[PDB]
């Protein structure tokens, strides 16, 4: 009964303990905010192709 | 606006209120000496007052380019409000 005196707790159980959660990417951030912003540019920047300023205030001619 | 205007060199503005334009006018009895200066450039005519009233003679009647209606452009401006 030499496994008795081992450490119960397994090395899975520790790895999976331990490394509980899978960890946030610091670029993940980046390229979540930068893909919501490109649409930011595209509606509301005047010299973007498809801006929403003669859709929303159409032009007086 | 109606067929006939009666407004033009009678209580005029003689001036302008901002410094972004300026803008200075010389009546005499008949004519006018009107000097504008906007930016760096300037102009200067006569403007006889039969002259601005034949401005309103035809109408500019300006019109709104919507990209599907102006009902649709005023509901879709408030949502983007």
């Amino acid at each position: 009964d030499r496994v008795l005196s081992l450490p119960a707790v397994s090395k899975n159980q520790v790895l999976e303990n331990v490394f509980h959660t899978a960890p946030k990417a610091p670029v993940e951030h980046l390229e979540k905010m930068v893909s919501a912003n490109s649409k930011v540019y595209d509606a509301l920047n005047l010299q973007s192709k498809r801006v929403l300023i003669w859709q929303v205030k159409p032009a007086l001619f | 606006l109606t067929t006939f205007t009666f407004s033009g060199l009678q209580d005029a503005p003689v001036a302008a209120l901002s410094g972004s334009i300026k803008l200075n006018v010389a009546a005499k009895a008949g004519k006018a000496e009107v000097t504008v200066a906007a930016g760096a450039a300037k102009a200067a005519t006569q403007v006889s007052a039969a002259a601005l009233r034949k401005l309103s003679g035809s109408k500019i009647s300006l019109a709104e380019v919507a990209r599907i209606s102006v009902l649709h452009s005023s509901i879709q401006n408030y949502l983007l409000s």
